RNA sequence: UGUCAGUGAGAACAAGAAAAACGACUCUUGUCGGACCUACUUGAUCAAAAGAGUGGGAAAACCCCGGAAUCACGUAGACCCACUUGGGACCGAGUAUUGCAAUUAUUGGUCGCGCAACGAGGAAUGUCUCGUAGGCGCAGCUCAUCAAACUGUGCCGAUUACGUCC
């Protein structure tokens, strides 16, 4: 393992392979973006960036996690229940993106369901997150 | 459910652990090798 | 200074360049505290003229950061 | 492969009886004697309601039982281990095994 | 006949309803009808689901088919044989008078109190 | 001039505010289905309800509203879905929600036994 | 509601405890696998609910035996002093799941109504001095199916007093 966590992978790791990414299409935009990415929404999916702060970040969790797939990999996902029915409120997922997720790794610095790495591309892209910002970072 | 030291069905049955002893109280009816200490 | 607004007018962000620098603590809050326009793109108003240096930053963050006379 | 023995007991002073004294006879004496320490031991909790009535404070119990399971290993006997599982006789609930 | 109703339930008449079977009709209709249709198929009742058919078929009077009285109240109203008038289970009611049309694949109880509220 | 400005979409004034979705909620909808929002043509947000047949584009609005069906966008917003006595119908605002509703507030309200009851 | 604060995202990170076996099939000179869970992959060239196949376990094995809430976050997120974008309770339409039988049983689900209440709430009254109070989540329990309940474990974790007897 490699990634995640060596650049402050909260958001020092997110941003840079997202302008990127972006910038030069690389993965997955299907259809299924509206639809409830976290539990018990009220609003729309996001305000921007439906599908977008998720890619590289679902593959980062499997990597360094080892083969979290699926059902451990939303471990890592969200849900709160933040509304409720006036009951104690509990955990969940959607598994919307389960399915897409497993599919995305066999390209782009990923190479399959058993082996996540290739040379790590993400990695090495991430070396000049340190030397300059691309968002005015405040501690660059 | 139902019970099989008692015929009542009712005044509660314990299927915990796979045991019935509170359609007969296990207060009462002991030697199950429980006990109480703490 | 008058109590709603919403709006983006000539009036707001001519106001705000003269306002901005007369406090010696600049918040998001206290210029929606003169009222001139909400809280909510207060905060983006301060910004993009701190970049320009109408204002001096002072935390290392943004949100709950405060300001000063430059 | 190389054969262990778990022994499984609701009580302490029965175990004790086979792990020590009864493994002596296979301690170097016709194979290899490899002892850990034991794995953890479970408690089964149950929790019952003392009165018989709707009427009381509305007391309850805690009961608990151990559950000691005495794990010693060995270095592969075949045929061997027809005499250790015949020493204890000494208490209920003692169940041994062969890999 | 001696039925007479109203339905234009899905933009269906009288008409295609009865032309189409209860397996096309929960096709069409609410998932409780569905369930309960599959798990059904093989013993409605023999006798009761008959002599909604008979009291159709009897004539001389102009009244809704007269047939004889249910216990049970889990029974579904299928498309066919519809108008087929019985009395609904209750301790204290039996009501002819409370089937009617546009209840198709709703259930025969649901009706007939259970309670009188009162004050 | 503007830039909260009053709207008629139903033929009732509702008041602008600095975010899209969230005062069209009056119109009778809800967020969840204003992620039809980004198809809507103006999927910016942060942005007045004063901005009306300028940078909103409001006949577009008005169109998603009223049928998705003829947009590919996804049909499980809809608020009813195949109704007893039709198919599905798009919506539920105005007049259109009063009619399905009568329908069934005298058939539903029949119902006898712990739950049906309390329903009438 | 501004002392999670309300809808969005991402990071790091927890502990007891539950589980399996039917004279039902097959197996032989005296007999083995199906009612427990979790893993993995299809479930997205297009939702959720939900379908199915492979794989392991009688548990310190169950895939790292243990994870997503309280919390952290300026990623320069959005809302922003309002009964709202704060809260849900009523109400209608659809569908799947459970079961010997559902009649909102189902409910982890869609999406309406929210502009229905309610703004820390008269008199009165409750109980705790330390890892406690308070805040938060998980499991067990009951058992066709549902926990605002009960029982147990864990996390964040104070102010005041340490006196008197009215």
């Amino acid at each position: 393992i490699r990634r995640i966590g060596k650049k402050k992978g909260a958001t020092m790791k997110d941003v840079h392979p997202w302008r990127w990414v972006k910038l030069c299409s690389q993965h997955f935009k299907q259809e299924g973006k509206l639809m409830v990415p976290n539990c018990t929404e009220i609003v729309k999916s996001s305000h921007g960036r439906e599908r977008a702060p998720q890619n590289p970040d679902w593959y980062y969790i499997r990597c360094a996690a080892i083969l979290r797939a699926v059902y451990m990999r939303p471990g890592v996902g969200y849900g709160g229940l933040s509304k409720r029915f006036s009951n104690k409120k509990n955990r969940g997922s959607r598994p919307e993106i389960t399915v897409r997720a497993s599919k995305g790794l066999l390209h782009w610095g990923c190479k399959s369901l058993t082996k996540l790495g290739l040379i790590e591309k993400c990695e090495s892209s991430g070396h000049r997150i340190t030397k300059n910002g691309r968002k005015l970072a405040d501690a660059i | 459910r139902h019970c099989v030291i008692c015929s009542n069905q009712k005044a509660v049955i314990r299927k915990y652990e796979l045991n019935v002893c509170r359609q007969c109280f296990r207060e009462n009816a002991a030697n199950i090798g429980f006990s109480k200490l703490r | 200074a008058l109590q709603n607004a919403v709006v983006f007018d000539k009036e707001t962000m001519d106001k705000l360049l003269s306002e901005v620098p007369k406090y010696k603590v600049i918040t998001p809050s206290i210029i929606s505290d003169r009222l001139k326009i909400s809280v909510a793109l207060a905060a983006k108003g301060l910004q993009h003229l701190c970049r320009q240096k109408l204002i001096k930053l002072v935390s290392c963050s943004s949100k709950f950061r405060l300001y000063s006379r430059v | 492969q190389r054969v262990l023995v778990k022994m499984t007991s609701r009580n302490a002073k029965a175990v004790e009886n086979v792990m020590t004294e009864l493994l002596l006879h296979a301690r170097n004496e016709k194979v290899v004697l490899r002892g850990p320490v034991r794995l953890p031991t479970r408690t089964l909790k149950v929790t019952t309601r003392k009165t018989p009535c709707g009427n009381g404070t509305n007391t309850w119990d805690t009961y608990e039982l151990k559950i000691y399971k005495r794990l010693v290993e060995l270095r592969a006997p075949t045929e061997l281990v027809k005499k250790i599982t015949s020493f204890p006789i000494d208490a209920g609930v003692d169940v041994a095994i062969t890999i | 006949e001696r039925t007479f109703h109203k339905f234009t339930y899905r933009g269906l008449e009288i008409d295609p309803l009865l032309a189409l079977s209860e397996e096309e009709f929960k096709t069409l209709v609410h998932a409780r009808a569905r369930r309960h249709m599959n798990r059904h198929a093989n013993r409605r009742a023999p006798v009761l689901l008959k002599r909604l058919r008979e009291a159709k078929k009897d004539v001389k009077a102009g009244e809704k088919p007269r047939a004889v009285k249910t216990h049970l109240r889990d029974v579904v109203i299928t498309p066919e044989m519809v108008g087929s008038v019985v009395g609904i289970y209750n301790g204290r009611q039996f009501n002819a008078v409370e089937i009617k049309g546009e209840m198709i694949g709703h259930y025969l109880g649901e009706f007939s109190m259970t309670y009188k509220p009162v004050i | 001039e503007q830039f909260q400005h009053i709207v008629r979409l139903l033929n009732t004034n509702v008041e602008g505010k600095r975010k899209v979705p969230f005062a069209l909620r009056m119109v009778k909808g809800v967020g969840i289905r204003f992620a039809y929002m980004v198809c809507k043509k103006a999927g910016i947000d942060v942005e007045r309800r004063a901005g009306t047949l300028t940078a909103e584009e409001l006949e577009r609005i008005s169109e998603v509203i009223a049928d998705p069906a003829k947009f590919k966008i996804p049909d499980w917003f809809l608020n009813r879905q195949r109704d007893p006595k039709t198919g599905k119908t798009e919506h539920l605002t105005s007049a259109m929600v009063d009619t399905r509703l009568r329908e069934d507030l005298e058939r539903l309200r029949k119902n006898r036994v712990h739950r049906g009851v309390r329903h009438a």
